[PDB]
RNA sequence: AGGGAAAGGUGAAAAGAACCCCGGGAGGGGAGUGAAAUAGAGCCUGAAACCGUGGGCUUACAAGCAGUCACGGCCCCA
RNA sequence: CGAAUGCCGGCAUGAGUAACGAUAAAGAGGGUGAGAAUCCCUCUCGCCGUAAGCCCAAGGGUUCCUACGCAAUGGUCGUC
RNA sequence: UGGCACCUCGAUGUCGGCUCGUCGCAUCCUGGGGCUGAAGAAGGUCCCAAGGGUUGGGCUGUUCGCCCAUUAAAGCGGCACGCGAGCUGGGUUCAGAACGUCGUGAGACAGUUCGGUCUCUAUCCGCCACGGGCGCAGGAGGCUUGAGGGGGGCUCUUCCUAGUACGAGAGGACCGGAAGGGACGCACCUCUGGUUUCCCAGCUGUCCCUCCAGGGGCAUAAGCUGGGUAGCCAUGUGCGGAAGGGAUAACCGCUGAAAGCAUCUAAGCGGGAAGCCCGCCCCAAGAUGAGGCCUCCCACGGCGUCAAGCCGGUAAGGACCCGGGAAGACCACCCGGUGGAUGGGCCGGGGGUGUAAGCGCCGCGAGGCGUUGAGCCGACCGGUCCCAAUCGUCCGAGGUCU
């Protein structure tokens, strides 16, 4: 469960490395993020070029969690690492890749793009 | 909301253990024995349990009941001689009856425990 | 000694008033079967006993 | 109102169409009525089961044979049901068709003497920096002066759980007419072993 | 009223009896997944068995893949959308009941902590025994 | 260095309660001394606060600086 | 004398209320006695061991040992 | 912010923060409405309306403010600038020290700087919980009626009606219908996930039982480490605000004179809000106005200012003592007491650990193999009279009247 202070590891070529949380997308007073949503976050290490920049305000999507997430089925999936890959203010990837697993939470969200770019949905 | 469980307790748990160990080494050495209320209550299944281990009587049961009382003369006497006198007896090797008057000291209501038979 | 005290003393009414709930209760008694003697029921007591189990003396 | 009298036997989860749902499983065996409420005579219109059939003959005073199913009043007694007045001859499970939406009122287990921030979620004081000797309690519970006193109402800690607790608008899964079962979607008040009753729902 | 359990036990009417028997060893299978506008698709999920937890019907187990960078750990009912569920090795030959220890220091150091249960693999092979009479019986 | 308390009284006469009874004792109950023993021993007289037992009147839909004025009921010598 | 947060003494209220002075820890069976959780004996259990063991100096002034005792002193009981 | 100095100097704790709230409306959002320099969408402005809501961080002791990122909104005030017998003590404000600065000096500065003792026991009122006594004009065992209280009342986004009314297009509705969210509320333990103080294993030091093997204590009040049923729980599950009926606020009308016209009004009649009343959930006849329905038990037996104001046995019933409880501080409440499965044992199943000990075989040895999913096993679902609820005792009408 993802909330503001949180550190991501980023998994697309943006050129950033790792990112933090600075708010979550939901409602006016949600408490934590999950698989499919939206965060705002800015940049805390980065690799030498690329778009992106240490220090850049950001927004980001939610692919991969350490805490399990609860199928409606009645089963339930974990990642080693609480993930996230950067977004445009209109919603699409800015990165042209992503690497390691995604959720596929993702696709009922609407996050199409990012699915099939996926090296592996789980 | 503590207790929708049991297993009842005062003090704590190496001396509470203790405790019905040495009630037990008690009872089994002098068929008769005379405490408060709640501790014969407990003493009952913990000492039931060490007879019915004698009766099936296999080094195994043995070596089992060495860790809770500890003298081999008194396992002996358990296997030999108390064991027997039950066998055909399915349970309940064991009484509790309340005696009447309280130490003058504590108010304390007494009772005795007696092997059976 | 020390912060909450009170405020004035409890007067004699009101002292007596607590204690109307301090009365005692008597023992609760049966006549001891096998023995004229009273006791306390489901006791063993010592002018008599039991049957199939101990007690005072027999000579 | 349909409605008959039942028990809490237990939880737990089945599949359907392709997900596990929740279910609590009641037993509201045969209930028996032993009388009718009238408007002319109580005031109400109402009807009396029980439950329980089980007696030992211990029945003296309320023997009331007076109606012809006495058949040994119920252990777990007998409660009316308000506008309910069926053919008069025993309420088994039937009634409850599976899809049908009700309500449930039961005997929610009990807490004793509750502190506040359980009885209430109170925030309580900081496990650390400052003091020591508050980290559970209430703080203030009052102004000054004016008006020198506190609510009637306010929020302190007591006696918690123990109550009639109605949840309401559940589910009906399933029904078992064969064993007098009745399956609801999870989450019944009290504990297993529990008097409950069961009617139908105020929905849409 | 009595048995509050045997009840429970007669809602279970869902159990299954057909699916292999195995433990902290090394299973790998299928599923479900709907996506689409169709219901269809069966998906297979390879690995590490870390964790059986008992409780009559409704009881679960969970497996433990790295796939690509990431590790990735599933939790299965053992009842309902599991199509097959063949096993790669019963090896195991694990000394504990849960062995979530593995997550930490996993590589090829799980591998000479988790060899092959060469019991349990020969009677694997010799539960071979199909009846091979036919028009011959 | 120095500071510095509390605490008097049986009876004319000990005649200071032999002996018996319950109690480990302490106490009591009979008996006996004395004009008197609620003069029995930190005992003359023994006031007040304070603590008990017994008896008459009185109180569980009320509310108060606790009293006063007026009726009315009950209880005791007219 | 009714008042001086007056002085001396006596008895009330709070109240059967807070406390009973290290969280090293107890159990049973025999004695003795008018009376024993609290004394004596035995068997289990726990705590200290550069000590919670042993030997001197200071300070204390019979607390040492024994026989008879239990009103009081002992934070309960007490035959100790 | 001040003026005045009336109670308080044999004491009325003083800024800021935290905890817990409650009330005002002069309304920040969401609900009705009138104008508009209202095409639509989006605003401006005033009226009705608190029922509920009114985010998280960076700086500073801060209140306040500025700034980052969001929101339907990030409202203003009162309650001793609410709340220190509820907590804090960073700030002004005791004693130490220094800088600047004023003073010959001792010393001084809401100027700066670093430091600096916040009190176990609640008598009355009040509040949250729980019992005892009497009453309810016969004495009982049950099931109810609801006078009158309390709880709850929030809100967004996306799809469809349609990119259609409107349109200088460059955007975009009313009315009506669906689907997901965010916080908050009651209850629950199937699943997910915690704890699980001795339920099961593994390990080190040391002392011991008995030399090997096997075990015990101590290393916490669990030595350490790896796991972990029941219960209790939130990070987990299910439900909830509502439909609906009646009366209204601003406001929009019908019919209609005074006043031959016109007017919502002066006689009458309709619409009309997240608001009011009732409806949903909970408590409730000490509702001394003590209610109602079903069923039971009835005899004067012996005496006064003749129906208890009488004592002693009854009736239907009820206590006492006992075995227990997802009930519980005590009490209360529920279930059982041999005509019995209430607790303990014992037997089966669930559940947890994860192949006991002993023997045999392989290795010089540490060890390794088989026997073996073995051995041990709290709470959960049950069975079975082996142990224990033995035997008994005490209350309790005999019911004045038109
Ligand atoms: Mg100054």
């Amino acid at each position: 469960m993802i909330q503001p202070q949180t550190y991501l590891e980023v998994a697309d070529n943006t050129g950033a490395r790792k990112i933090m949380c600075i708010r979550v997308l939901k409602g006016s007073n949600a408490k934590y993020a999950t698989v499919g949503d939206v965060i705002v976050a800015s940049v805390k290490e980065a690799i030498p070029r690329g778009a992106v920049k240490e220090g850049d305000v950001v927004k980001a999507v939610v692919v991969r969690t350490k805490k399990e997430i609860k199928r409606p089925d009645g089963s339930a999936i974990r990642f080693d690492d609480n993930a996230a890959v950067i977004i445009n203010n209109q919603l699409e990837p800015r990165g042209t890749r992503v690497f390691g697993p995604v959720a596929r939470e993702l696709r009922e969200k609407g996050f199409m793009k990012i699915v099939s770019l996926a090296p592996e949905v789980l | 909301r503590h207790l929708k469980s049991g297993r009842k307790l005062n003090r704590h748990s190496s001396h509470r253990l203790a405790l019905y160990r040495n009630q037990a080494k008690s009872l089994l050495t002098h068929g008769r024995i005379t405490t408060t209320v709640p501790k014969a209550k407990e003493l009952r299944g913990f000492v039931d349990h060490l007879i019915h281990l004698a009766k099936r009587g296999d080094l195994h049961a043995r070596r089992l009941v060495l860790r809770d009382l500890q003298d081999v003369k008194l396992v002996r006497k358990l296997f030999d001689e108390i064991a027997p006198r039950y066998r055909d007896r399915q349970g309940g090797y064991t009484r509790v009856l309340k005696l009447a008057e309280r130490r003058r000291g504590d108010g304390a209501p007494l009772a005795l425990v007696e092997l059976v038979e | 000694a020390k912060h909450p005290v009170p405020k004035k003393k409890t007067s004699k009414a009101r002292r007596d008033a607590r204690r109307s709930h301090h009365a005692l209760t008597p023992p609760t008694l049966v006549p001891c079967p096998e023995c004229k003697a009273m006791k306390p029921p489901h006791t063993v007591c010592p002018e008599c006993g039991y049957y199939a189990g101990r007690k005072v003396l027999e000579v | 109102m349909k409605g008959i009298l039942g028990v809490k036997v237990g939880m737990t989860r089945i599949f359907r169409d392709d997900r596990a749902v929740p279910v609590t499983v009641i037993l509201a065996g045969p209930c028996p009525v032993v009388q009718r409420r009238t408007p002319e005579k109580d005031g109400y219109t109402a009807v009396q089961l029980g439950f329980l059939p089980q007696n030992p003959k211990r029945v003296n005073r309320p023997l009331k044979g007076h109606f012809a199913k006495a058949g040994v009043e119920p252990v777990r007694i007998l409660r009316e049901i308000r506008d309910f007045n069926p053919e008069g001859d025993t309420v088994t499970v039937e009634i409850f068709k599976p899809g049908e939406r009700v309500d449930v009122t039961g005997t929610s287990k009990g807490r004793g003497f509750a502190g506040v921030m359980k009885r209430w979620n109170f925030a309580g004081g900081p496990d650390s920096h400052g003091a020591h000797k508050i980290h559970r309690h209430p703080g203030s519970i009052g102004n000054r002066k004016t008006p020198g006193r506190v609510y009637k109402g306010k929020k302190m800690a007591g006696h918690y759980g123990a109550e009639r607790v109605t949840v309401m608008n559940l589910e009906v899964v399933d029904v078992i007419p064969e064993e007098n079962l009745l399956l609801v979607k999870g989450a019944v008040p009290g504990p297993n072993g529990g008097l409950v009753i069961v009617r139908e729902t105020k929905k849409a | 009223m009595n048995r509050g359990a045997l009840i429970k036990l007669v809602e279970s009417r869902y159990v299954r009896t057909d699916l292999p028997e195995f433990r902290p060893g090394d299973t790998v299978r299928v599923s479900y997944k709907v996506k689409e506008g169709n219901r269809t698709r069966i998906q297979d999920f390879e690995g590490i068995v870390i964790r059986i937890r008992r409780n009559g019907f409704n009881t679960t187990f969970t497996v433990r893949k790295v796939s690509y960078g990431v590790g990735v750990e599933r939790i299965f009912p053992l009842h309902s959308p599991l199509i097959q569920k063949i096993d790669i090795v019963q090896r195991g030959r694990a000394r504990r009941a849960k062995l979530y220890f593995i997550r930490n220091l996993s590589d090829r150091e799980i591998r000479r902590k988790l060899r092959a249960d060469r019991k349990r693999i020969d009677q694997d092979r010799a539960a071979e025994r199909a009846a091979k009479e036919e028009a011959q019986k």
